[PDB]
């Protein structure tokens, strides 16, 4: 059996989600958090605000 | 005053007469799994086995030349005490509205079922025999180490409550049917769940004549019913626990009693009904859970430790880190995050 | 079909448990009077159910029927 | 003192007994309840064991749920023939168990030695090595005949009369 | 491909050897008697095993042929080897031990008269 | 070496079949000077070495013969 | 003696899918709740015997 | 007042006689048996102190980790131990320790305020005396947070959780390299 | 009081209780017959669960208040998380017992 | 602060009178790091919300990866996981 070699990268995630796939999916979630994190900017497109308060305390 | 320690004597009631007919319950539902009949003699109908056996196995008592009494004469006792019985001082959803607890709930229950591991350690640490203790150590370092992917998941579920105390996650839940519909870890969970309390289909230091004739000690006496119900009552308990947070209680029919107390009763008659609907609710979510203990009992065999070793630092915990790389970012993506 | 002795134990630990929940909702009703139960609001309920209870007993509403200021409460504690 | 009024009394047999014979007949009925061996299994006795284990003559329909550990037991079935090298194992085993024992010999072999008997290496039943309550008999007994006597042997417990003999009759 | 206390089955042919063979497994075996009291709770002393043991090897002391020896040779190492641990236990272990006198009573004392 | 062989002069002399520990000479035999049987020999060598709390290999006790030689090997520690 | 390199195309991220949750094991518990329905097999021994053939001893 | 649980504040009396137990145990391991119940008896204390929470941080933590793991080890490589406190063993042991007890009682005493005398030595055993703390009502208490104002910190000083990351990193590779032995 | 210390105590006593029921009735009679090895994977799971404890009490402030620090919060666990992956992928290379005894090489001849 | 200087003394000057068994040694080294603690909190309690507390937090937190490399450091006493020695 083969495990994953690097230097066909895209070869390289075939062949290590096809034969030690078990910490490929997860990586794929460890990929799915911060990088779906920075393409929401556009994402949000200005939806909310959430304002929250303490107290108060005015001006003059 | 009075009414309280009422309160808390039905309370031990049911849960000390509940874990005594379970393991009847659950020996007819393996014996009807095994295509056979369960205890179907004792007595008056049939439901009495382990009320009969208690008074039973009561009278044996042996000790040891081998280990002081004094360790082994109360660490069944530690993990009856603690591991058993207070860890329903959080009143886990004692399903209504009310508990008989104040406040700050799951890292209490967290701190319960971390004080029992080493009830299990010193159990085995007994009777100074070579080929035990390391079997002890053994299954306390599964123990632990099935305890920390109960721990770390069950405080990223509540990264949708951020409320300590122990109602805020039940109120919070009623509205999605939070518990599993929006994420279903809880089998995961589950397959945690059965490690932490070993009830398992793992079995794994209950290697009962693989060493010396003999598995954790063979404490008998008194000290085997305090293993026996504590074990039990731990599993009725992380059971209630699951139910209590991954699983959700408060089904959605009293969501809809909006649609039925309002055609049933006028005005708030002595609250009778809701309570006892409740507690159905959290009776049926949880004893339906139990019952998938009771198939994983008899369908998949023991669980050959260093593969248990595998199956928790390799798999389950990497696997767990990403789900809360993206708990919290998901949340954070999509809208925002809650309050408390 | 199914088991009609398998679920008698089932049925026992589905009763006992329900009754065990319809008596705390008795116990509570009966300890606070016929109203439901409050959770921890913490810090705050021990500004506002502590001053109810430098009142009244329930709740009211009115203007104020204090005497004294109805007996402001003033806590106190040993040094650690 | 110097001086006995004490009577001619009957036998260990009586019907006048306030609350004793309740009191006891439900710790009988305990001790006859659950009834929980551990396995000896030496030979093909063991084999019809576990076919009393099988769903056809279950032993969880009685509450005989088997332990593998002589101190977390009550009886001790000796099935299969017993082996000269065996029999300190044996004797070993039966000490370490709790104060009310009882030993079922299940098998011919286990009793009066059997069909071989007339080894070197065999010995001539059970009873030179421990005492023994209820027999059972033939190459293998049928699940039917160590059931039987399973049943024999809670009969003779419902007759064990142990609180009322405190009470010295 | 293993052993347990190392059993090496290879007689010799000069009874010199066999003497010395003898010898050293004489050593072996009166060494271990403290291992063998601990091992299995005698009630009688370590002396008593050696005794014993002296015992033993003075009943074989006058047997002419070497090819007897031999065997003889396999059956004291081999006893060894299941003394060494635990495959013997304490009610095999006290057949070599006709320990006390108090189990037979009055008995025959190698008289004729008495016979009857 | 010194006050060793009053020890084994000790428990030479504490084991039987010796009945005169004048005829012990320490630097002397063991078959020649006192009747002591092959068997003997190395069983009085066994209890030297139990005496002493010491582990001897076997070519050891093959060459012991007096107990000058048994004192130059206790020697060894 | 055959060879049977088996390297590749067992599956297309559907080996992940039944490797990862417990497809094939949920079948197993599937099957034993398909058996808990069915019926048992008990005989009441004092009260009902098991089959006695003419030639039993 | 209900007369106990004025009373019930002292329990130093039960942790000095707990740890009286944890330098002179039989075992080398009924000591650390009752270095849980030293630490339990802490939870105790702070629960009674107004800080429950850490309480239950304890009992999660290190009578759930360390102390776990001190009974973990205590089963294998079990070192010799020398038996009890032998009087023997109790040799040089009072001609250093009273003098010790003396001058860590003075060293409690230096933590007191600002007095340049022996008059804070005394002040602060005589703290309790003249003085019973006055609680106050809630002005302007929007939210309720108990440990969430420490995470509040955490956010603020953020650069020693990012470093404590380290440390924990160091905590985990330290005993592979230094147990493992690779091949 | 009232709550559920009645809980914390009468628990105890029961324990106490239906232990030293049959402390007594009990038949005793004792009549009579009544260093060590390792391995790394023994010793270093447990050691190294602790730290993945603890890390996890590092998390629950957080958790509690996820809140009042948003937009920011995220960022300081995300390098967190990060700090701590990377040691689990350290961790990923080598915890696994190995088998002694298993040989394969070809055989030669003269 | 009664409370954490009696522990933390009696832990001292239990680590100083220590000629038996290094690993009461070593706990009476970890339970001055509760014994400090004791008084930390206190004096939090005493003045505010959390200033010294997170110090708290931060000495559990440090006291563990203490106690982690110390066992892990202890178990390198020797050989490591067994052999012949003396
Ligand atoms: C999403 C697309 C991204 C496109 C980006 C485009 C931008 C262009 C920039 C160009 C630079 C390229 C950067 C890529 C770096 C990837 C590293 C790498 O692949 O090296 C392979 C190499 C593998 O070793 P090998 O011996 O050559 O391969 C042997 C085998 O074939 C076996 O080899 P293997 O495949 O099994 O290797 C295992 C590897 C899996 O193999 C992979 O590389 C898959 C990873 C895919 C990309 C995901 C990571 C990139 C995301 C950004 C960095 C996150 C970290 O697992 C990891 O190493 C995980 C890395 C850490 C992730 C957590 O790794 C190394 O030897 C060491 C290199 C590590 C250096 C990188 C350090 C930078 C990390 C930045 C951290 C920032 C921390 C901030 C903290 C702030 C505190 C205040
Ligand atoms: C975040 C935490 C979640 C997972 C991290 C946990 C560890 C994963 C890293 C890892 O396991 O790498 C090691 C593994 C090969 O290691 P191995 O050869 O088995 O070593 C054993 C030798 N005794 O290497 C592996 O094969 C497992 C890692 C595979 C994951 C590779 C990256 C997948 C992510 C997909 C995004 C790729 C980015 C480019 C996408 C293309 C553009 C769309
Ligand atoms: C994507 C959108 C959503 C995003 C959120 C994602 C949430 C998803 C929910 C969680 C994901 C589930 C992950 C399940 C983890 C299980 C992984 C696993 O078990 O791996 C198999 C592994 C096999 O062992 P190994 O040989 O080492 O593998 C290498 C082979 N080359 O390990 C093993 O040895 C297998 C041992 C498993 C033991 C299980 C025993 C039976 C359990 C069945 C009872 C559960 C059924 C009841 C609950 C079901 C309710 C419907
Ligand atoms: S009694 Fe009969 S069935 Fe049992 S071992 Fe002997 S020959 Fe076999």
């Amino acid at each position: 059996a083969n495990p994953g070699f690097w230097n066909g990268p895209f070869r390289y995630l075939r062949w290590s989600a096809h034969n030690r796939p078990h910490l490929f999916f997860a990586f794929a979630i460890g990929i799915a958090g911060p990088v779906a994190a920075l393409t929401l900017t556009p994402l949000r497109r200005k939806y909310l605000y959430p304002d929250h308060s303490p107290l108060p305390q005015s001006y003059p | 005053m009075i009414i309280n320690i009422v309160e808390i004597l039905i309370f031990l009631v049911c849960v000390l007469f509940s874990v005594a007919y379970l393991t009847v319950a659950e020996r007819k539902t393996l014996a009807y799994m095994q295509r056979r009949l369960g205890p179907n003699f004792v007595g008056y109908y049939g439901l009495l086995q382990a009320f009969a056996d208690a008074v039973k196995l009561l009278l044996k008592e042996i000790v040891l030349p081998k280990e002081s009494n004094y360790i082994i004469l109360v660490i069944s006792p530690l993990i009856t005490l603690i591991t058993a019985l207070i860890g329903w001082v959080v009143i886990p959803l004692g399903p209504g509205i009310t508990l008989g607890e104040l406040n700050l709930g799951i890292l209490f229950s967290l701190a319960i079922g971390s004080l029992g591991v080493f009830g299990s350690l010193l159990s085995g640490w007994s009777s100074n025999s070579k080929y035990s203790l390391l079997g002890s150590i053994r299954s306390t370092a599964q123990l632990i180490s099935y305890e920390l992917i109960l721990t770390s998941i069950f405080i990223i579920i509540i990264m949708f409550v951020s409320s300590l105390n122990i109602t805020t996650i039940i109120e919070t839940q009623r509205v999605v049917w939070y518990c599993i519909p929006l994420l279903p870890l809880l089998l995961i969970f589950f397959i945690a769940s059965v490690a932490e309390t070993a009830r398992p289909p793992f079995d794994l230091t209950e290697s009962e004549s693989e060493l010396v004739a003999g598995y954790f000690t063979e404490y008998s006496g008194s000290p085997f019913v305090f293993f026996f119900l504590a074990e039990y009552s731990n599993i009725i308990l992380i059971s209630a626990f699951n139910g209590y947070l991954l699983l959700g209680g408060y089904l959605s029919f009293n969501y809809s009693y909006l649609f039925n107390i309002l055609f049933n009763d006028y005005s708030y008659v002595s609250f009778l009904f809701e309570g006892l609907i409740n507690s159905s609710a959290y009776a049926i979510k949880l004893v339906f859970l139990m019952f998938s203990f009771i198939w994983v009992r008899a369908a998949f065999p023991r669980f050959t430790y260093d593969n248990l070793i595998n199956f928790c630092w390799i798999i389950l915990l990497p696997l767990l880190f990403g789900i809360f790389l993206i708990i919290p970012s998901t949340l954070y993506i999509f809208d925002s995050f809650p309050t408390l | 079909a199914i088991p009609f002795e398998a679920l008698l134990p089932y049925g026992i630990i589905f009763g006992l448990l329900t009754a065990g929940g319809g008596a705390m909702q008795v116990l509570h009703v009966y300890r606070n009077g016929g109203v439901r139960d409050r959770f921890a609001i913490d810090q705050w309920d021990s500004q506002m159910m502590e001053r109810d209870l430098r009142l009244n007993g329930g709740q009211g509403r009115k203007q104020v029927d204090q005497a004294t200021a109805p007996e402001a409460f003033k806590h106190n504690h040993v040094w650690k | 003192p110097t001086d006995f009024p004490l009577p001619s009394q009957q036998k260990p047999n009586s019907a006048v007994d306030y609350t004793l014979t309740t009191l006891d007949a439900v710790a009988n009925w305990a001790r006859q309840g659950s009834f929980w061996p551990v396995t000896f299994g030496l030979a093909c006795c063991a084999v019809e064991m576990m076919h009393v284990s099988a769903p056809r003559y279950d032993q969880d329909r009685l509450g005989i749920i088997f332990r593998a550990s002589p101190r977390q037991s009550d009886i001790m079935i000796v099935a299969g023939t017993l082996t000269n090298k065996m029999a300190p194992v044996l004797r070993q085993v039966y000490d370490q168990m709790p104060e009310p024992r009882w030993v079922i010999s299940m098998g011919s072999c286990a009793n009066g030695g059997g069909y071989y008997h007339f080894s070197y290496s065999v010995v001539r039943g059970c009873d030179r090595i421990v005492p023994v309550d209820v027999y059972v008999p033939g190459c293998p007994p049928t699940s039917e005949a160590l059931m039987y006597g399973v049943f024999q042997l809670q009969r003779k417990m419902r007759n064990t009369k142990i609180t009322r003999m405190w009470y010295r009759k | 491909i293993a052993t347990a206390f190392a059993e090496t089955v290879k007689f010799s042919g000069s009874k010199q050897e066999l003497q010395k063979r003898t010898l050293a497994l004489y050593r072996q075996f009166l060494r271990g008697a403290p291992t063998f009291a601990d091992l299995y709770e005698v009630q009688f002393s370590i002396p008593t095993i050696r005794t014993k043991i002296r015992q033993e090897f003075e009943r074989h002391r006058f047997v002419d042929d070497l090819s007897i020896q031999n065997v003889l040779y396999a059956k004291g190492h081999m006893e060894y080897q299941e003394c060494i641990n635990f495959w013997k236990q304490q009610a095999q272990f006290l057949k070599y031990f006709p320990e006390e006198d108090d189990i037979q009573g009055r008995h025959q004392p190698s008289n004729f008269v008495d016979k009857f | 070496r010194p006050d060793a062989e009053k020890r084994i002069a000790a428990v030479l002399e504490s084991f039987d079949k010796i009945s005169n520990p004048a005829a012990i000479t320490p630097t002397a035999s063991f078959a020649k000077d006192l009747n002591l049987d092959s068997l003997d020999t190395v069983e009085v060598v066994v209890a030297i070495e139990e005496e002493f709390g010491i582990e001897i290999p076997d070519k050891e006790a093959d060459e012991i013969k007096s107990v000058n030689q048994a004192v130059e090997y206790i020697l060894a520690q | 003696r055959p060879a049977t390199w088996e390297e590749s195309e067992e599956g297309a991220l559907s080996k992940a899918t039944k490797y990862f949750l417990l497809a094939e094991m949920f079948r197993g518990l599937y099957v034993v709740l398909e058996q808990f329905f069915r019926a048992p097999y008990t005989i009441y021994y004092p009260f009902e015997k098991g089959p006695v053939s003419p030639r039993f001893r | 007042m209900y007369l106990t649980y004025y009373f019930i504040e002292i329990t130093i009396f039960l942790a000095i006689l707990c740890t009286i137990f944890i330098i002179s145990a039989k075992n080398p391991m009924v000591s650390i048996l009752y270095m849980i119940a030293l630490f339990v008896i802490a939870a105790m204390y702070l629960y009674l102190i107004g800080l429950g929470i850490f309480s239950l941080l304890y009992i999660m933590i290190y009578i759930g980790a360390i102390a776990v793991l001190f009974l973990f080890i205590i089963t294998l490589l079990d070192i010799n131990s020398t038996e009890l406190s032998v009087k023997s063993n109790i040799r040089d042991l009072p001609l250093v320790l009273i003098s010790l007890i003396v001058l860590t009682i003075s060293g409690l005493m230096i933590y007191s305020n600002d007095s340049i005398l022996i008059n804070k030595l005394l002040e602060a055993f005589g703290n309790d005396y003249n003085t019973i703390i006055t609680q106050d009502w809630f002005n302007i208490e929007n939210t309720t947070l108990l440990t969430t104002i420490g995470n509040v910190l955490l956010t603020n000083n953020a650069f020693i959780l990012l470093v404590l990351a380290i440390v924990l990193l160091l905590g985990i590779i330290g005993p592979i390299s230094i147990t493992m032995k690779h091949k | 009081m009232n709550t559920f210390i009645i809980f914390i105590i009468l628990i105890p006593i029961v324990g106490f209780a239906l232990l030293a029921v049959n402390i007594l009735l009990a038949v005793y009679k004792p009549y009579n017959e009544k260093r060590l090895a390792f391995n790394a994977a023994f010793i270093l799971v447990a050691i190294l669960f602790l730290p993945f404890d603890l890390e996890i009490s590092t998390l629950l402030p957080y958790v509690m208040s996820i809140y009042l620090v948003s937009n920011y919060g995220f960022t300081i666990v995300l390098l967190f998380l990060l700090i701590l992956i990377i040691g689990f992928v350290y961790e990923i290379n080598t915890n696994a017992l190995k088998i002694n005894k298993h040989n394969k090489p070809n055989t030669d001849s003269l | 602060m009664f409370i954490g200087t009696i522990i933390l003394v009696l832990s001292f000057l239990g680590f100083v009178f220590n000629r038996r068994n290094i690993i009461l040694a070593f706990i009476c080294l970890e339970t001055m790091l509760l014994g400090i603690n004791l008084i930390l909190l206190r004096n939090s309690v005493l003045f505010d919300d959390i200033s010294g507390s997170l110090f708290a937090i931060v000495i559990i937190i440090l006291a563990g990866v203490e106690s982690a490399i110390g066992l892990s450091l202890l178990v390198s006493y020797y050989r490591l996981r067994g052999v012949i020695n003396s």
